[PDB]
RNA sequence: GUUUUCGUUGUUUUUU
């Protein structure tokens, strides 16, 4: 859940680019030309994004006690 | 790796089928991956260390 | 209709687990426990009857109760405060409660005095969490979404007291079958014709027999045999019990047995057994034999003794072919075929009976199991009602009928059952199994799935053996053969494969109409000379008929099990070769769906499926084009179940490719089975796919098939105690630990099956940068070099949270305890840790810094007497740090608060941190060392963590080259790689496209040394790969003592970790010492380090019989008045423990400080 | 050699019990009974395949 | 394994029959090894026999109880043992 | 072979009468005393290697697991044929597969 | 070199398994003729790898 | 002595009685049956 | 009739025919037996046993 | 007030 501020492997500020990305994803577009257009150039960088796993819609979903 | 079945190794294989692949018998390499067959040997083998 | 491709049986398999999914076993199985098995166990004796004969002139005054209905009401809890309300799961766990329902009876009443309705409440049933009647059934996802409960979290278990327990499959064989061995040539016993003939419904125990044959070759006498029927005490000639059963000439008794008149040898052997019971010729004297030996009481004289023998020849003895009477002729032919069947193994005509076929074997699910349970304890509660309407019946007073019901009677049998763990009475603690029912593990969210789809075999260590523990062939497809438990339990404690179903349990009789549709010939026509050759037909086990045309009616049965009249479950084996048939529906017998190959050599779909693309589009669909489900296709006779008993009857297809039987030199590809010889291959079936030989966790690993086994079983074992993310709400919950991923990232390599697992959405691990050097030399012997770059920026960063759970006990009825903060006046006894944490309720405030030596839940207790209160709180443990994450405040069931307080921790990797591959590559972290150091690439590139070459000469993880490989493509290309095993995928083609991304085929790239930025000589293997924390971790193992607590009993340091422990010095340790010489050394080990007290021992008697006073200087032997030739020893108080345990025995072990010499 | 058992078996006579004695002679593949309290005298016939249980067995036959 | 190394003679030694002879001299042999088959018959006259397969025989070497204590044995296990009937 | 009496159905215990000196077949409960066809009172051979071919079933061509082969068949002469071997476990059990085809059901050898 | 070598291997195995299926095999000593043939094709197997 | 046989904790303060405890208290309690076997009247098979 | 059986079952097993008792089989097995050379060195030797 | 106070049975799973 929450991709990282900072690029694990390299240090690359990624972490404005998730919405971007879902934009980029909703017009049935492939994923690698998407990246690079992310400015995605290090294959680090690359799967970082393209493997990120984000888990809390489901945690939001979930009706809190305020 | 006798057979296990009744005269066979495996339901892919035949009655009295006296061949390697029906007895456990490796035909590949680590480097190709191996049939579900001998694959299945290969862990009788690993089991038994 | 077309070729079958690996899609289409992935849709397939989609359709099965929309239909089916992998609980549906233990959904339908928990199911017809409440809905056909609890009837039953209801009603198996619905007839209590009582009398008073005497007057009331003459009268018999009937008190009768006849049973009626159960009743089944939806889950309240019924507060102690009368506010009852509807239970919800989520409120159980949170007060500590059982997910447990009402259920009512019918017990209607019917007085019958002769010259000569009601609803109790029977008890409350401990529910599964998605039965039926659960709480949250009919409510949707959005009432879901308002009780708060984690829609992965997939129910399959029960809650009792807040904690969730799981009822563990037992494993055992399959009864009614003829099961003859090889007994010890040293014994009068040569082989043992065993049958455990048990009625087939219920599945339970009702008697068993072996028939013994003594004698040897050339030694012993002749062939004669004597078996012991149940309850008899001699081994009673066979011969004899056949004249006692009915056939009294020896002909018969051969008609029974000898089925190939053809054959002298075996005339000639049962010619002894005829010899010595010959002394028996009629069915009165052998009926008395049995009954002088039938264990029965004395007086009963001839008549009884007869009759009891007679009895126990009808009931008990083959009681799931007949306990009544009219089949004792069917049981004079089922005996006699039997016995003949002990002579041919006997004979080694046949290959003697093998002891792990599954097809002799079936599996108790939690449903059979709690019918056992119920069984036993509603047999203590139909007769409690007995014994109480007989003091009442006497007085005959107005007995309210509703204080004889003592309704925990089924409470407390499962309670015990599910939360200590033995299935019986607690009365009966011997002889009871211990592990059928055991907590839940959320560890991670495979820590409950697998543990939902157990299996196993309580057999026990009496005798090792490998047999329970070795793979065997039958195992093939039918459970996963790579997950095993370690060393004590390795091989046992088995697990399924993925597609498996297990038989919920039809009824038989629908199949004997079946069978019987087809012209069968009674067991009485069953003839040496007219079937000489003819078909055996057996239903489950029991003997039911022959035939001599089974052709047509092998085929019926068959296409009608494709069809769906027969249950599509229901297993059909001929053997042809033993002019044999059988029919299997008892439960327990697991099934697999095949892919229906036209095995009836008709057309050219002979070789090919009966499933085509039509019904895979049909799938893909969802429904069907005028619904098409999963058991649309099983109906539709395309696919079909299969046991494993079947299996060994039928050939299978590997892949679509060897469908058709068929008619170079890659190094990339696998091998299908040569057919040179056998040109022709008729394969009855194909596999949905091979990889669905896996297992749940085998699904995980990208190509487990291009490693060593041995590492794919240790992938198995470890990939359960994979750190991860569990839950969606492991907020709400309050576990004795949790654990969160910061990051769960979805592996680059991937299975299919993955996709069904939805490990996108659940990921375990995180995809890092590895290069493969010996760079640091700090790599060797399982340990890896970290980049402090991705540990800073929080790369496998976790939350750790953990429960403590506290409550007030009552003492009396009013003496209570009380969270209140403790203080230096009202609270003795006190403890260094600081209090000031707690504020008013001995509670701390949610979100404070906690750590060790403080106090989080304050306590105070009651002293026994003005200062009368101790101290009983229970701090924070002592080397654990963090920050409140929860505070929950409850009461318990009746009336005392019970609090929950989690705790959150955010653990980081450090130096000695334990880490696994999907590849068995597991090691500790040696040393991290930061950016600047470690060397990079062209593109400066460094990894996030460094490997010991050395691991493949040994360990020869290809698979996790492969997987490297294609995650450095799929990270370039920006896009899920998929790693299923038994696919077509080449690595010289993954290689080219490395060329293609401008990258070297092999994966070198030259690394410059980070010290020195110079062209490190060789290119560096440098990429990507999907790696896992796992559970250990290095600080919680670190532990020193000099000197702590001591056991209250041997005054020598405590054992375990958690309250400062002390190192056990075993004894090779000990020997080992001996042998460098360290007297010292080891002295004060066991003098300084251990027990050691001094004591004052008398000269004359030399015990330790001395009143002695250091102070008073006084040291007097009682046993024999010496004061002045008394001695100090400083001897280890273990010595002690020992001479007074050798006194308390009468035994005098006079200790002497001088040589009698 | 013949063997001797000292049986539980109570008779009927004397109600003492440990006073029956059964004893097998397969020399002449003939039974005897006797009793230690009453000295009772009992005989049954015994075959290749008998036993004293069935020797107390066919005595109750017999006396009652 | 109950198994003695016996170490012949060196002339024996470098000789292989004379040891085979040893051999089957040391190898215990009774007729139940080689006993191919066994088939008793009563007899009806002692001095002679009414079956075939014994007519002959019994006619060359009787030149009593007539019950018969018969049996046949191999020829092929004889010769392996290196005796005769 | 043995047998046992029509009425007796006991064994048919076999015994001389040294009046005619001859083999019997008695019965010994009733008064059966049947001849000897042979005065061969007990045969036991310690060689066995009877009953492969008396066992033999009907349906067994119509056995969908059994390999197949380019074997050839007597009596078929079916091009594509299984063999199966003696049904002996003994560990002298030589490995003599005794082929048979769809038709035949003959225990016959290809050897 | 390594494929033929197996699939020679593979067809010695075939041979033993004729001579075997036909009695042609030679009994080794003290080595039953079934498992005769099980043995030496270990070793012939063993041999290829 | 009572250190052989201490109260052991049950449950961190109540002390479940020690088994040696338990079994003496039944041995003594028996052996006090006995001596009473005498002064009263016993039927025979009771001191039995 | 019996006893015909009795002696019959008693005369096929104990009826010595050659050999020495408890030696079921034996072995003929070679011995590479080091023997010195008459020059002064040694060298290896075939004896049978 | 120097000092200063927890334990076991049974059950399961585990760890090179
Ligand atoms: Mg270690
Ligand atoms: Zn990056
Ligand atoms: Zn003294
Ligand atoms: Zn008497
Ligand atoms: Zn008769």
């Amino acid at each position: 859940m929450i991709i990282p501020v900072r690029c694990f492997s390299c240090g690359k500020v990624v972490g404005d680019k998730w919405d971007a990305y879902l934009r980029l994803l909703e017009e049935g577009k492939q994923e690698g030309d998407a990246l690079d257009e992310l400015k995605l150039k290090r294959y680090c960088c690359r799967r970082m994004v393209l493997t990120h796993v984000d888990l809390i819609e489901k945690f939001l979903r979930y009706n809190p006690l305020e | 790796i006798a057979f296990g079945f009744a005269d066979r190794s495996l339901p892919h294989f035949t009655k009295d089928d006296f061949s390697p692949e029906s007895k456990g018998f490796v035909e590949n390499s680590y480097l190709r991956g191996l049939t579900p067959q001998e694959f299945f040997f290969h862990a009788m083998a690993g089991r038994e260390g | 209709d077309d070729t079958i491709t690996t899609e289409d049986c992935w849709t397939v398999i989609s359709a099965f687990f929309e239909e089916k999914g992998l609980v549906s076993q233990q959904l339908d199985s928990f199911d017809e426990f409440m809905e056909t098995s609890i009837q039953d166990l209801v009603w198996e004796e619905p007839r209590l009857i009582l009398d008073q004969p005497a007057q009331h002139d003459n009268i018999n005054k009937r008190y009768e109760i006849r049973f009626g209905k159960i009743y089944l009401s939806r889950p309240t809890m019924t507060e102690a405060d009368g506010t009852t309300h509807a239970m919800f799961p989520q409120e159980a766990r949170l007060r500590n409660l059982t997910y447990s329902s009402p259920v009512y009876l019918d017990m209607e009443k019917s007085m019958f005095t002769s010259i000569d309705g009601n609803k109790v409440h029977i008890g409350k049933v401990p529910i599964m969490l998605r039965s039926k009647f659960c709480s949250l059934r009919t409510l949707d996802e959005v009432d879901l979404y308002k009780m708060k409960e984690c829609p992965y979290d997939m129910g399959g278990y029960f809650v009792i007291n807040g904690s969730e327990k799981v009822l563990i499959a037992q494993e055992r064989s399959a009864a009614n079958i003829v099961q003859v061995f090889k007994k010890a040539a040293p014994s009068p016993i040569s082989h043992v014709a065993e049958i455990r003939s048990a009625l087939e419904k219920g599945s339970r125990l009702i008697s068993t027999m072996q028939i013994k044959l003594y004698g040897r070759e050339d030694k012993g006498t002749g062939r004669t045999i004597k078996a012991t029927l149940p309850y008899v005490k001699q081994d009673i000639p066979i011969v004899i019990v056949f004249r006692a059963l009915g056939v009294v000439p020896d002909g018969e008794i051969l008609q029974h047995i000898c089925y190939d008149e053809n054959d002298w040898q075996m005339l000639e052997m049962l010619k002894p057994c005829i010899e010595e019971g010959f002394v028996i010729q009629d069915k009165e004297v052998a009926l008395d034999f049995i009954g002088r030996r039938g264990s029965a009481a004395l007086g009963i004289r001839r008549e009884k003794r007869i009759q009891y023998a007679k009895d126990i020849l009808q009931k008990e003895l083959l009681p799931h072919i007949t306990q009544e009477e009219g089949f004792e002729t069917r049981k004079t032919f089922f005996l006699g075929y039997m016995v003949n069947r002990l002579l041919l193994c006997a004979l080694e005509r046949k290959d003697q009976d093998d002891r792990d076929h599954f097809g002799k074997k079936r599996l108790d699910l939690a449903g059979p199991l709690l019918a056992n349970l119920f069984r036993i304890l509603f047999r203590k509660l139909t007769r409690e009602i007995y014994r109480y309407m007989q003091r009442c019946i006497e007085t005959d007073r107005d007995f309210n009928l509703n204080l004889a019901v003592k309704s925990t009677t089924i409470t407390s049998g499962l309670k015990y059952s599910l939360a200590t763990g033995n299935w019986g009475e607690q009365k009966k603690a011997m002889s009871s199994r211990a592990g059928v029912s055991q907590v839940l593990n959320r560890y991670t969210y495979s820590s409950t799935l697998s543990h939902l789809r157990r299996t196993n075999t309580p057999i026990g260590r009496d005798g090792k053996l490998a047999k329970p523990r070795q793979l065997h062939n039958t195992h093939w497809g039918l459970v996963c053969p790579a997950e095993t438990p370690e060393g004590q339990a390795c091989g046992l404690v088995k697990n399924l494969s993925l597609l498996s179903g297990i038989s919920i349990g039809s009824p038989s009789e629908p199949i004997i109409n079946f069978l019987e549709e087809w012209g069968m010939e009674p067991l009485e026509d069953y003839d040496p000379a007219q079937h000489t050759k003819s078909t055996r037909i057996f239903v489950n086990g029991v003997w039911t008929g022959i035939h001599r045309d089974p052709s047509m009616l092998v085929s019926t049965m068959r296409d009608l099990r494709r069809s769906g009249a027969i249950s599509p479950e229901v297993s059909i084996i001929r053997d042809i070769r033993e002019r044999e048939f059988k029919i299997f529906t008892d439960v327990g017998r697991v099934y697999r769906p095949l892919f229906i190959v036209e095995d009836d050599e008709s057309k050219d779909n002979k070789g090919e499926l009966r499933i085509t693309k039509e019904h895979i589009r049909k799938i893909q669909q969802g429904y069907d084009d005028d619904v098409y489900g999963w058991s649309s296709l099983v109906t539709s006779g395309v696919i079909e179940y299969v046991d494993g008993e079947e299996e060994e009857t039928i050939m299978i297809a590997m892949t679509p490719e060897d469908l058709q039987t068929r008619s170079l030199n890659d190094t990339a590809k696998r091998i299908k089975p040569e057919m040179s010889t056998s040109s022709h291959h008729t394969f009855t079936h194909c596999e949905i796919h091979p990889s669905m030989i896996l297992g749940v966790a085998a699904s995980i690993i990208p190509f487990p098939d291009h490693n060593q086994s041995p590492r794919n079983t240790y992938q198995s074992a470890m990939g359960k105690q994979a750190m991860g993310v569990f839950l969606t709400n492991y907020n709400v919950r309050m576990d004795t630990m949790a654990n969160i991923l910061y990051y769960p990232q979805k592996p680059l390599a991937k299975t299919q099956a993955m996709e069904y697992l939805k490990f996108r959405e659940l990921p375990a691990g995180q995809n890092a940068i590895v290069a493969i050097a010996c760079y640091s030399g700090y790599n060797q012997e399982d340990s890896m070099i970290m980049n402090q770059s991705s540990i800073d920026r929080g790369l496998f960063r976790s939350l750790f949270f953990r429960s403590y759970m506290d409550q007030e006990k009552r003492f009396g009825i009013s003496i209570v305890e009380e969270f209140e903060k403790p203080t230096r006046a009202t609270t003795l006894r006190l403890k260094h840790g600081t209090y000031e944490k707690l504020d008013e309720d001995g509670l701390i405030a949610p979100g404070v810094r906690v750590s060790g030596d403080d106090i989080i839940i304050g306590k105070t207790t009651p002293i026994p007497p003005y200062h009368t209160k101790r101290d009983a709180s229970t701090p924070l443990r002592s080397t654990e740090n963090g920050i409140v994450d929860q505070v929950l405040l409850t009461t318990n069931q009746e009336g005392l608060k019970f609090v929950k307080v989690r705790m959150r921790t955010t653990k980081v990797p450090q130096i000695g941190d334990k880490f696994a591959s999907r590849h068995g590559q597991k090691g500790t972290i040696g040393v991290t060392y930061r950016h600047e150091d470690m060397p990079f690439s062209a593109e400066g590139i460094v990894p996030d963590l460094i490997i010991n070459p050395h691991a493949i000469p040994s360990r020869m993880t290809v698979a996790h080259l492969i997987e490297c490989l294609l995650s450095k493509v799929g990270s370039i290309r920006g896009y899920e790689g998929d790693a299923t095993p038994f696919t077509d995928l080449t690595v010289d083609a993954v290689s080219n496209l490395l060329r293609d991304n401008g990258y070297q085929s092999r994966g070198f790239e030259v690394m410059y040394n980070g010290h020195t930025g110079k062209k490190l000589m060789a290119q560096v293997f440098f990429g990507p790969t999907y790696y896992q924390r796992l559970r250990h971790m290095v600080d919680d193992k670190i532990h020193a003592r000099a000197r702590g607590p001591v056991q209250v009993l041997t005054r020598q340091p405590v054992e375990g970790r958690s309250r400062d422990g002390g190192l056990r010095f075993g004894e090779m340790e000990r020997d080992c010492m001996i042998a460098h010489g360290a007297a010292g050394f080891l002295k004060e080990r066991l003098m300084e380090a251990s027990d050691a007290f001094r004591v004052h021992v008398c000269g004359i008697c030399g015990l330790m019989s001395v009143i002695a006073n250091l102070k008073k200087n006084q040291f007097e032997c009682r046993s024999c008045k010496n004061k002045t030739n008394i001695y100090q020893l400083h001897i280890p108080y273990a010595a002690k423990l020992l001479f007074q345990e050798l006194m308390a025995m009468n035994i005098a072990p006079r200790l002497y400080t001088e040589r009698s010499g | 050699i013949k063997q001797k058992l000292e049986t539980q078996f109570t008779c009927l006579f004397c109600n003492h019990d440990n006073s029956v004695v059964c004893t097998l002679d397969k020399k002449n593949s003939i039974g005897l009974l006797e009793c230690k309290k009453c000295n009772l005298s009992f005989q049954a016939p015994i075959n290749s395949l008998s036993q004293p249980i069935d020797i107390y067995s066919d005595w109750i036959d017999a006396c009652e | 394994t109950p198994a003695l190394t016996v170490y012949l003679d060196r002339e024996i030694a470098l000789d292989i029959e004379k040891a085979k002879v040893i051999q089957s001299s040391i190898e215990y042999t009774t007729l139940k090894n080689v006993t191919s088959a066994t088939e008793i018959y009563y007899d009806p006259d002692p001095t002679s026999t009414v079956i075939e397969e014994d007519f002959d025989t019994v006619e060359a070497y009787f030149s009593q109880s007539p019950w018969l204590l018969r049996l046949e044995l191999d020829r092929a296990r004889m010769l392996d043992k290196q005796l005769t009937m | 072979s043995f047998r046992f009496c029509l009425e007796c159905n006991n064994m048919l215990y076999p015994k001389e009468d040294k009046e005619n000196q001859r083999l019997l077949y008695s019965c010994r409960n009733c008064d059966y005393t049947e001849l000897a066809e042979d005065p061969k009172v007990y045969r036991h051979e310690l060689i066995t290697n009877i009953g492969e071919t008396a066992g033999i079933v009907d349906d067994i061509g119509q056995d969908p697991t059994l390999p197949r082969s380019d074997k050839e068949c007597p009596e078929c002469h079916s091009r594509d044929c299984v063999f199966f071997q003696s049904q002996q476990r003994r560990k002298d059990t030589n490995m003599t597969l005794f082929y048979v085809c769809l038709n035949c059901k003959k225990t016959f050898r290809d050897e | 070199e390594i494929t033929h070598a197996i699939s020679s291997a593979k067809e010695q195995v075939q041979e033993i398994i004729y001579k075997a299926q036909h009695n042609e095999l030679e009994l080794k000593p003290g080595m039953t003729l079934r498992e005769s043939f099980e043995g030496e094709v270990s070793r012939t197997l063993n041999d290829a790898r | 002595p009572p250190q052989v046989r201490p109260s052991i904790a049950m449950d961190e303060t109540t002390q479940g009685q020690d088994d040696l405890t338990h079994k003496l208290s039944d041995i003594l309690k028996a052996n006090i049956n006995v001596q009473k076997l005498e002064m009263d009247g016993s039927p025979q098979h009771i001191i039995n | 009739d019996q006893m015909l059986k009795r002696i019959e079952a008693h005369m096929l097993d104990l009826i010595a025919l050659r050999g020495i008792p408890g030696i079921s089989k034996v072995y003929m097995v070679k011995h590479k037996v080091s023997v010195p050379d008459e020059s002064g060195e040694y060298k290896n030797e075939e004896l049978w046993a």
